[PDB]
């Protein structure tokens, strides 16, 4: 489902952003 | 503004504060790297 | 009423309270994103 | 099994709804 | 009595008590949804 | 292995039955 | 004695005690159901 | 590796034997 | 990557060696 | 000395002590059974 | 995404580096 | 300097300190072995 207002954050074991955040 | 490359390596808090500044209506989802979407 | 798009980003509690209002007989199942169904 | 009275909630690490809830 | 559709959404305790009533010899196994069998 | 006396319970994050229990 | 069908549903302790009685040289490995071997 | 002296026990969330133990 | 000086230990839920350790 | 079949079933500590005796330069990695390598 | 300034560290159960760290 | 083979087996702390010395702009990501990238 592409949701224009959602931003998923993929975090590492220390809760640091692991990948470039993008809307969707 | 659909991507935040400058946020790689920063904490979730810092990231939350940055995205909400640029996109006030954002719904922030926090998942483990590798979660199959 | 088969979907709740307005609940994306809200907590489980808020979501539970909304769905039970619209669908009193709902059986609410809470799983981690990515659980293979 | 499609169950008309079940609603699965898929939650993120902070227990926020990650995906649009649907019956089934 | 090979299935319990009426147990969807109930706790493990309630479910255990129901199945043992209907099937005294049951060996109850409790796994996370999505465990590949 | 189909075991006539086994009943697997598949539980959600809150330990509620997620799927219809069946013998096997 | 290569299998213990009578142990389905019993605890690890009970199972350990049964297998060691029947097979004194057993090396007991305890894994989560679904671990890909 | 088939090891004649190994017995793997596959346990459920409550540490009960879920499957028939076999040597190997 | 085959590393002649690495030894991976694959452990069970009780931290006992589950498989034969090998270099690599 | 590339394998230790005699270590199956022993604890990580015992295993560490055995391998370091036979291979002083070993880099010991401890992973859950089933970790895809 | 190949990121010239990212270094992923893949850690074992004891948080020791398991694999050779590389940029990317 | 794109790889650190000499860091296999060392702790995350030691590894962090080594990489930052060689690559001051590094964004350090710490994941479990086996995380599908």
């Amino acid at each position: 489902e592409y949701r224009i207002d959602r931003v998923r954050l993929f975090v590492d074991k220390l809760d640091n952003i692991a990948q470039v955040p993008r809307v969707g | 503004k659909t991507e935040w490359p400058e946020l790689v390596g920063k904490s979730v808090e810092e990231a939350k504060k940055v995205i909400l500044q640029d996109k006030p209506e954002a719904q922030i989802i926090v998942l483990p790297v590798g979660t199959i979407v």
